[PDB]
């Protein structure tokens, strides 16, 4: 009888561990009663008979569930219970019935394993369909919702059932694609609702919040395979769909305020979405293009400019070092924005600049931040089309440095010619340094003009200077004092015998000097003028003079004379003392010498008329410039139609432009062809106003 | 090509300037692309002909060639690139200047075209020469220009080189001590880029060298040099100076002491770059080494000591915020005021520095910080008499800068402070002296103070105010422009104060500031922003002034409309037309809403979406205030516009339109003739969307409230009820909405009796009537007897309770709604029949107490005050098992109904407490939890002294008493944690005691053959635990974080489902408090060991080896948190699994999962 | 018994080639006068001579060097 007492020897074992009644067999027993009863042909009713009553348990375990609570927590708490306790009873009745997987269902490969089973019953009697599984998923869904917001949930409680639902494949099915579905629409409320409820500092605090949630809720209790599909889903809710909006209202003012914190933030966020990084980049740039339009369009703003752009600068540098993680996209974007606005106005902007340096090398000792500011405007320069408008704007302004008075520093010039030189010309710098040529050319015939002289019997240091290469001076006659005419010539006939064949030039403008001072309370010098020193000179034969006696003594026309003495007299209250007192001077006004000499330091400078631009030489030397272009044109043309003979109009045009930097439209390049045309260095033809045609 | 370059070639020596130029040019072309053709001979003679014109007498030429030479390394080959490199490096050395630029400067082009694996041989043999070429053979300007060279070397390719490092840097040190200040500068600028590119070995070298030469003295020349290199480098490096600093400061004291105008300049420069860079050295000396020596000025080189100390300040108050509260406040602004003349470069710095405190001042998003601030007013007002009179323009725009700040942090802090003021603001205002930079600024203060301060305030000098600011609306320039219509703007809401009413003079001012704004509004040849700054402006004047405006208003009303139709300036006339016509001074609008409808109903459809909601709430408000002028054209404009408006896509934009046809219905009942088609069938349209929200929900109701009693044809009451259940009898979620729509329309038009009656025999028929339509017809009877008296036809009650025993538990559920809905409706009469019917029997206790507390959730306050007492009673009598939601309905309708009043029933819940039963004791203190807010409610207060007498005596009890007391203090410390941080030094005794194993609870209750054990003290300990989780966002100020980190160890070894919740303590401890974590780093990760290193039994299922590795992934998860810790990690253990984990190949398969 | 003395003095001169009363090299009219291929402004070359720049742009045709020294020509100002 081995045969049918076994049959419910096991049968009294699995109805024991379904209801935890302890019985007398046990796992050493058991095991070695089906090892022994399990042949190679009685065991296709066995598998048959396993089913049999595992189906009778699990089928009377649905009747229970059918009652009156309808709160899912409750009836989650209930599932969860019937899924812990069948899962491990089951994982008892696979350690009992071991010799039947090794043997029997192994090598079935169409019957399902014991667990497999266990499971396969559960997914058909208990969750299957009807009120239990629709319910489930709606009180899984619930929790969800309520974790959300404020409430506080079972994490754990989700964790089984999901898990559970994973173990049943009806994840894949009943809840990922009807999750996400809740999940979109609960995010579109909120993309929708916040973006007008709220400022983007505040809305971006609570996306990136938000976006944790998810990315950290993902880990705890959902399915793996739901990951890519559920953050891009909120991305495409509250970032993607809403971008355009957020730039609109949000990033023309986050920029101003400068808020370093909440532009970090929105980069990246900005970065998650397909079309993020270029729409920011877009909207990046027509906010450089507008604020910068602001800085440059008005003269109303020359005054500050360049030093209001520098600031510019330095903080749109800043916020692509920390905000934008130097992203090489935006540098690109600033770069070319930059160029864009810079050149909106024809030609100021680049000439503010050569002022500014100017003044940032005057009559500041830190070099630490010296060196840093040339630096940053360097940074700004080479922005500049027409270049050459700071060219000859510093080029005259150096002039101003070294002839009248003395640089902050003296290595600065030579640290600036160097830090010059780049990105700027190797020939725009032969014509900065043939100055500085002329300039220690001409004290080293200083020497063998006073090393001669002396011991044959007013001190005197000239600087002699090509004619060429300096921005040409207007001359004016002085009458000099019968003394330093003397000097003049003791060099002039010094010069010529030494230099050959030339002719020299004097100039008064130019000219300054030192005068011991003798009055009361004070012994101090005054480094002044050419016309300063005539003027103050004269004051040695009697006291005070009118207009008129002083311009006859002195030669000067009363465009520089009603400028020289403004200073010394009203101007700033100095040395001398109009009689009819303002601001101007008139045909008929005495000027006496003041006695009372206030000054506390040693060698008072009061040589400031020979350091201020006049706006008739300003706007003059601007001019200039604009003469000058259209001559490089022609040594352009000449150059190219010498290389190559034949060349298109639109090839001549394309080929001119990418020669030279400065505007040059191509209205003003027509005239210049046919003052060579109607010269004969270039001849148009082959029936066709589109080529030209060389002939030396 | 092969015979072109042997052309070209030719050509670039041809004694003519122009053959030579475009000879290299056209060279230059063919280099900057891919470059076609260039054997081994062309690169010993291309290269060998480049280098000749480096010497030209055309510097032009020159110019091509240098330019040549960078775009020719990336295209030639490895030998070649040396070549020319050993050229211009014997270049350097020199015989002709000429020759000393042209190849300095050619090196720095080569420099950069190298981007990294022949970059290498290029620069090993750069750097060769330039460390011979920085050696001390007395040269000016060979030093120099080598040195410069080298630095733009190292901030480029100073990645490469490493073995060069301790090269450089020997030759730099003594270059320090030069003759030449020059060199020294030099020097510093390529020590720069050293301190950066290099490692830790090379950074010490100098930095102690540095150090050790500064305590040696020497030399007054060098040791400010040798100052200002530490300064560079807190520059470049920033954090690497972060550790050798405590042996630094004290030798920097020991300096900015020591008499000397120059070093102590450079020394507090030095050391703001200290409090700018690394925030961890926190020293207030600096603080007070700065307050010495803001103040130098004896009586010319001794200004520039300040502005470094004045400087400082401001970058010191920059980094600190807990430096601001008391200190600050008082030892700053009491010195930084009173030093606010001087130069005014100092000036400006100290300015900023008082910004920058104004700036820290900012709101968060005894005394508050701000009150001091409050009390330091009048100082600063006394300080800016004096300065706003300053003949310079930068520092008046510090003074309205100042005060701009200063208004929008602490607003109204200027108001016993006006007259002070105001001639500072006219005067910088109207004189030629200004900018436009500054007088802009001083428009933009103006308006900062009109908007932030009582319109009383400046009622006695808008005498002085009003002549400049209407002279500078007349300003050419347009930012101006803009800025004084915007103060303009706010004059306007200066004479009008129409919040509240006060008597002041108005008219004299009337003429001028009318004249001046329409001037630039009918300019129209102006810049844009001043053509809507005008419209901006002028809506608030005719606004306000109307009574008082000549005929200029009717006309200047026909400019509004023309300026509408614009496609620049429309929505900013729209809403300056919302504003007028919504004006409490009824100002007329009769003569252009004519025309005026129209173009803006077409609008609607320019997409614009702000544009959109903009003109629908302007429609809003000028068919309520204007309700005479509307025709029948008029609307039928408006009204087929409308339809893609209502959609789900859009709630809001919907909802606002719903809203205005709302204000339709109830202002011209004629009109809705009309919408019929396309409106209401897409109003269907969002009643059966399944995100109809409760906001725009009830912007519906009443749009069907005021429609069904206009009695338009079509839209009758029985006519709407089939449009909106129609769809529902045929076969997703909100059947709700359709509902308490339906609600509505009939406590609208009362053709009621029948309308309910037909609904009820629907619910009888179940017989072929399916549940998706029982379900509707049951909720509609509640939405509907809410608010009518349904106490009527008997096929109510015992049919509603009919449904309570459906087979679809979906119509159960909502059989209960309908009911306890019902019975709010007449309240006396149906209560003590629910109340009743609850003892009654048990066959449907649940679902009648769930409909008891929807009676408790909906009644009149004034109405179920009467009936407290009894329902508390039959709730107490109920807390029996029979279900166990049973009791959780009854123990939140109790809960609900201490909300309705806390004084006599919160105590009384605490009387019943005291001792009760095993499940008495069970419903008490979960009605205080359902007491429990997000947002505070006024209940609170009487709690807040409550939860000590419940949590107290609640965590001694038993059972499931201690799970549910847990949740309680759970709840409290999550959601408003004000009710326990004040108890948690009596509590988290009681607390980390229910986080140890209940060795008594532990019981054996094998199956069968298989033994298994239990343990009932598991979930007291699983909440326990997530106790430990909730008090560690708001509670760690009360906390010690070693003790608490003892129980951390217990559920790291614990049960499963504890240790996951343990695993995200660790990740956010190691953030939230990374300083006590590394200190017991020991003991933590040795559990980690064992839940990761276990392997489970090959034998086993899917889940339990997947239910495992899960858990494992947890652990390394938390591993990788305390991983990112202040970098003292390699504890003994740690540094063991970091080998033990990249050894495996399955435990490195885990670690590789998750980042 | 003088307030004033004249303890240093920094002239200033431009030296340049003086040839047949600054008469222009080739078309011998003036400097500042018109020319040939006229009948207009000053051209300064590297070696510093006066010249129309009508009739030097024309010896850049047949030569290089200038018509007074033997440098080849460059361009150095445009204006006297
Ligand atoms: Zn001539
Ligand atoms: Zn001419
Ligand atoms: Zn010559």
């Amino acid at each position: 009888n081995y045969t049918d007492e076994t049959w419910q020897k096991l049968k009294e074992a699995v109805e024991a561990i379904q209801n935890s009644t302890s019985i007398k067999y046990n796992l050493e027993e058991l095991y070695q009663a089906v090892e022994n009863l399990c042949s190679y042909k009685i065991s296709a009713n066995l598998y048959k008979q396993l089913r049999q009553i595992c189906e009778d348990h699990i089928k009377a375990q649905i009747h229970q569930f059918r009652e009156d609570s309808l709160d899912s927590v409750l009836f989650l708490k209930k599932i969860d219970r019937c899924w812990q306790n069948h899962c491990r009873q089951m994982i008892m009745i696979r350690s009992i019935f071991l010799f039947l997987d090794r043997t029997y269902v192994l090598q079935n490969s169409m019957l399902p394993s014991i667990w497999d089973m266990g499971l396969e019953l559960f997914r058909a009697h208990i969750i299957s369909d009807q009120k239990v599984q629709n319910k489930t998923i709606d009180g899984i869904l619930l929790l969800i919702e309520r974790e959300r917001n404020g409430e506080a949930i079972d994490r754990s409680l989700l964790r089984s059932l999901l898990s559970m639902l994973s173990d049943l494949q009806i994840y894949q099915d009943s809840f990922e694609q009807r999750f996400l579905e809740e999940t979109n629409r609960l995010y579109a409320a909120e993309g929708q609702k916040l973006m007008q409820e709220r400022e983007v500092p505040e809305y971006l605090h609570h996306v990136n919040k938000r976006l944790e949630e998810e990315a950290d809720r993902l880990i705890t209790y959902l399915d793996q395979t739901t990951q890519k599909s559920l953050i891009a889903t909120v991305e495409k809710q509250l970032l993607g769909e809403h971008l355009t909006a957020i730039l609109q209202k949000g990033l023309n003012n986050l920029l101003d305020e400068n808020r370093i914190q909440d532009l970090s933030l929105l980069y990246q966020l900005f970065s998650r979405v397909r079309g993020g990084v270029q729409v920011l980049l877009q909207q990046w740039i027509e906010y450089i293009k507008a604020f910068g339009s602001t800085i440059v369009i008005n003269p109303e703003k020359d005054k500050t400019m360049v030093q209001e752009l520098l600031d510019f600068k330095d903080k749109v540098d800043h916020i692509i070092d920390i905000c934008f993680l130097k992203n090489e996209k935006f540098i690109n974007a600033m770069k070319e924005a930059f160029e864009t606005f810079i050149n909106k106005r024809p030609n100021k902007p680049a000439e503010l600049i050569a002022k500014y340096v100017d003044s940032k090398l005057r009559a500041e000792a830190t070099d630490e931040e010296l060196e840093k500011m040339l630096d940053k405007i360097m940074i700004i320069f080479r922005f500049i089309y027409g270049k050459d408008v700071f060219e000859a704007f510093y080029k005259k302004d150096l002039a101003k440095r070294l002839l009248v008075g003395k640089s902050a520093s003296v290595d600065a010039e030579k640290s600036m010619l160097s830090k010059l030189k780049h990105e700027c010309g190797a020939a725009f710098t032969s014509k900065l340094e043939g100055m500085f040529k002329d300039m220690e050319l001409s004290k080293d015939i200083m020497i063998q003009f006073k090393q001669y002289m002396q011991n044959q019997n007013i001190e005197l240091t000239v600087n002699i200077l090509t004619m060429g290469y300096w921005p040409t001076y207007v001359p004016m006659e002085v009458h000099l004092p019968p003394e330093m005419v003397k000097l003049q010539e003791i060099f002039k006939t010094f010069y010529l015998g030494k230099h050959s064949g030339r002719k020299l030039q004097w100039q008064s403008t130019l000219g300054h000097c030192v005068l011991k001072a003798e009055f009361k309370e004070g012994k101090k010098e005054l480094q002044v003028s050419l016309f300063q020193t005539l003027v103050l000179l004269m004051f040695n034969e009697g006291e005070e003079f009118s207009l008129e006696e002083i311009k006859q003594a002195t030669g000067i026309e009363d465009g520089e004379l009603r400028r020289t003495l403004q200073s010394l007299a009203c101007g700033k209250a100095r040395v001398l003392a109009k009689n009819p007192k303002g601001k101007d001077i008139e045909d008929g006004d005495k000027f006496i010498c003041n006695d009372d000499f206030k000054h506390k330091l040693f060698r008072i400078k009061i040589n400031q008329i020979q350091m201020k631009e006049t706006v008739e030489e300003q706007a003059s030397t601007t001019e200039r410039v604009f003469q000058d272009r259209q001559y490089q044109i022609d040594a352009a043309i000449v150059r190219i139609m010498k290389m190559r003979k034949t060349l298109s109009h639109n090839l001549l045009v394309s080929e001119v432009y990418n020669q030279l930097k400065f505007p040059v439209k191509p209205a003003d390049l027509k005239k210049r062809i046919e003052s060579l045309i109607d010269r004969d260095y270039m001849e148009r033809d082959k029936e066709n106003p589109n080529q030209y045609n060389y002939i030396a | 090509a092969s015979y072109h370059i042997s052309n070209l070639l030719e050509k670039m020596t041809s004694s003519d300037k122009d053959f030579r130029f475009m000879a290299t040019n056209d060279l230059m072309t063919e280099l900057q692309k891919d470059s076609i053709k260039l054997d081994d001979d062309s690169e010993r003679k291309v290269v060998k002909m480049i280098l000749k014109l480096l010497e030209d007498k055309n510097g032009e030429v020159q110019n091509l060639a240098v330019k040549c030479l960078g775009p020719l390394v990336s295209k030639v080959k490895e030998y070649q690139v040396e070549t020319i490199v050993d050229t211009l490096c014997t270049n350097m050395l020199s015989d002709k200047e000429q020759l000393r630029d042209i190849s300095s400067i050619g090196l720095k082009t080569v420099i950069g075209e190298l981007p990294s694996a022949l970059a290498a041989n290029v620069c090993k043999k750069i750097t060769g020469r330039l460390t011979s070429a920085i050696a001390k053979q007395e040269d000016v300007s060979v030093q120099l220009e080598a040195l410069d060279i080298m630095a733009d070397m190292l901030s480029r390719q100073g990645g490469l080189l490493v073995n060069f490092h301790p090269s450089i840097l020997t030759c730099l040190l003594p270059q320090l001590t030069s003759p030449r200040l020059a060199v020294r500068k030099r020097t510093i600028i390529a020590l720069g880029h050293l301190v950066m590119s290099c490692g830790n070995i090379v950074f010490v070298d100098l930095i102690e060298h540095l150090l050790s030469e500064l305590s040696k003295n020497d030399s007054m020349s060098t040791t400010r040099t040798y100052i200002q290199c530490i300064a560079a480098i807190s520059r470049q490096a920033g954090h690497r100076i972060g550790e050798y600093l405590e042996k630094i400061i004290p030798l920097v004291v020991k300096f900015c002491n020591v008499d000397d105008d120059e070093l102590r300049e450079y020394c507090i420069q030095a050391f703001e770059s200290f409090v700018r860079r690394c925030p961890k050295e926190v020293y207030p000396h600096v603080s007070t080494i700065i307050n010495i020596c803001l103040k130098y000025l004896t009586y010319d080189m001794s200004w520039k000591v300040r502005r470094a100390a004045a400087k400082c300040l401001d970058a010191v108050v920059s980094t600190r915020h807990e430096m601001l509260p008391e200190f600050y406040k008082t030892v700053s602004p009491a010195l930084i005021s009173r030093f606010k003349e001087r130069e005014e470069n100092v000036k400006a710095d100290v300015f900023h520095a008082y910004l920058s405190l104004l700036k820290q001042t900012r709101p968060v998003q005894g005394e508050t910080p701000l009150t001091m601030l409050q009390s330091q007013v009048p100082n600063i007002v006394k300080a800016l008499h004096k300065q706003m009179k300053e003949k310079s323009v930068k520092t008046r725009q510090c003074c309205f800068n100042m005060l701009t700040e200063l208004v929008n942090v602490l607003p109204g802090a200027l108001t016993q402070h006006i007259p002070v003021l105001v001639p500072g603001i006219i005067f910088s205002l109207n004189d030629k002296s200004s900018s436009s930079n500054l007088k802009i600024d001083a428009l933009s203060c103006l308006y900062v103070i009109l908007c932030n301060h009582s319109p009383q305030v400046f009622h006695p000098h808008v005498q002085a105010l009003v002549p400049p600011v209407v002279a500078c609306v007349g300003d050419p320039f347009y930012k101006i422009t803009s800025e004084a219509l915007l103060v303009t703007q706010q004059l306007v809401k200066v004479i009008r104060p129409l919040d509240q009413p006060s008597s002041f003079d108005a008219t004299p001012y009337i003429k001028d500031l009318f004249t001046c704004t329409i001037k630039r509004l009918k300019a129209a040849d102006i810049d844009q922003e001043v053509k809507e700054r005008a419209i901006s402006c002028m809506g608030q004047i005719i606004c306000n002034l109307g009574d008082n405006l000549g005929s200029d208003l009717p006309n200047t009303l026909q400019i509004f409309l023309e300026r509408l139709k614009n496609e620049i300036t429309r929505l900013t006339t729209v809403k300056a037309l919302t504003l007028i016509a919504g004006s409490p001074l009824k100002i007329d609008l009769r003569p252009v809403l004519g025309e005026g409808v129209p173009i803006l109903a077409s609008f609607l459809r320019k997409n614009q979406r702000a544009l959109k909601l903009g003109t629908l709430s302007a429609l809003d408000i000028l068919i309520k205030n204007y309700s005479d002028s509307l025709t029948a054209a008029m609307i039928d404009a408006v009204l087929d516009e409308l339809p893609p408006l209502i959609s789900e896509s859009d709630m809001h934009v919907s909802q606002m339109a719903i809203s205005f046809l709302t204000t339709l219905a109830k202002v011209y009942p004629s009109s809705l003739s009309k919408i019929s088609g396309s409106i209401l069938n897409e109003l269907i349209g969002l009643v059966r969307s399944p995100l109809l929200q409760g906001g725009a929900l009830s912007a519906m109701l009443d749009f069907f409230q005021a429609l069904v009693v206009t009695g338009t044809n079509n839209l009758g009451y029985m006519d709407l009820l089939r449009m909106l259940t129609g769809p529902v009898y045929s076969q997703k979620q909100s059947y709700y909405s359709i509902a308490k729509c339906v609600a509505a329309l009939t406590r609208a038009c009362p053709k009621e009796g029948p309308a309910v009656v037909g609904q009820f025999i629907q619910d009888v028929k179940n017989s072929r009537s399916t549940d998706s339509i029982r379900l509707l017809a049951l909720l509609s009877l509640g939405e509907v007897g809410h608010h009518i008296d349904l106490s009527g036809q008997l096929e109510l009650k015992s049919v509603i309770l009919e449904a309570f025993s459906s087979p679809s538990e979906e119509v159960k559920s909502a059989a209960s709604y309908a009911l306890g809905s019902i019975s709010v409706g007449n309240l006396p009469e149906y209560l003590p029949f629910v109340l009743q019917e609850i003892t009654s029997q048990p066959k449907r206790q649940y679902l009648l107490l769930h409909s008891l507390k929807e009676i408790i959730s909906s009644a009149s306050v004034v109405g179920l005050k009467p009936y407290v007492e009894n329902i508390w009673a039959l709730l107490l009598k109920h807390c029996e098992c029979a279900e166990e939601g049973t009791r959780n309905v009854v123990v939140e309708c109790l809960g609900k109904l201490t909300l309705i009043d806390p004084e006599t029933l919160l105590p009384r819940l605490k009387g019943y407490l005291i001792s009760g039963s095993s499940y008495a004791r069970s419903s008490v203190v979960t009605a205080v939890k359902f007491t429990i807010s997000d947002h505070p409610q006024p209940i609170d207060p009487l709690l807040k002294n409550c939860i000590g007498d419940f949590l107290k005596t609640l965590e001694d009890p038993d059972l499931n008493v201690r799970r549910v007391a847990l949740v309680t203090f759970n709840s409290a410390a999550h959601n408003k944690p004000s009710l326990i941080r004040d108890l948690l030094d009596t509590v988290l005794p009681h607390l980390y005691n229910e986080t140890k194993v209940r060795k008594e609870l532990i019981r054996e209750v094998e199956m069968g053959p298989f033994k298994h054990t239990v343990d009932d003290g598991l979930d007291i300990r699983k909440a326990a635990f997530e106790c430990m989780y909730t008090l560690l966002d708001s509670c760690l100020d009360r906390l010690d974080i070693f003790e608490f980190l003892n129980h951390v160890e217990d559920g790291l070894k614990d049960h499963y489902d504890i240790k996951m919740l343990t695993f995200l303590m660790l990740v956010r401890l190691s953030t939230l408090c990374p300083s006590a974590v590394l200190q017991r780093l020991d003991r933590l990760v040795e559990p980690l060991r064992a839940t990761c290193t276990t392997k489970v039994k090959a034998n086993s299922v899917k889940q339990e080896f997947e239910k495992q590795d899960e858990l494992k992934r947890s652990a390394m998860r938390a591993v990788a948190a305390l991983l990112t810790i202040p970098e003292a990690e390699k504890s003994p253990l740690m540094s063991e699994f970091q080998s033990q984990i990249s050894s495996n190949p399955e435990l490195a398969a885990i670690f590789e999962s998750i980042q | 018994k003088k307030r004033f003395e004249v303890k240093k003095w920094n002239a200033v001169a431009l030296w340049a080639w003086d040839i047949v009363v600054d008469n222009c090299a080739i078309c011998r009219n003036h400097i500042m006068d018109l020319c040939i291929e006229c009948q207009c402004t000053v051209a300064w070359g590297v070696c510093n001579h006066a010249f129309h720049f009508h009739c030097i742009s024309r010896w850049l045709k047949t030569r290089q060097v200038c018509p007074l020294d033997n440098r080849e020509w460059e361009f150095q100002k445009y204006g006297h």
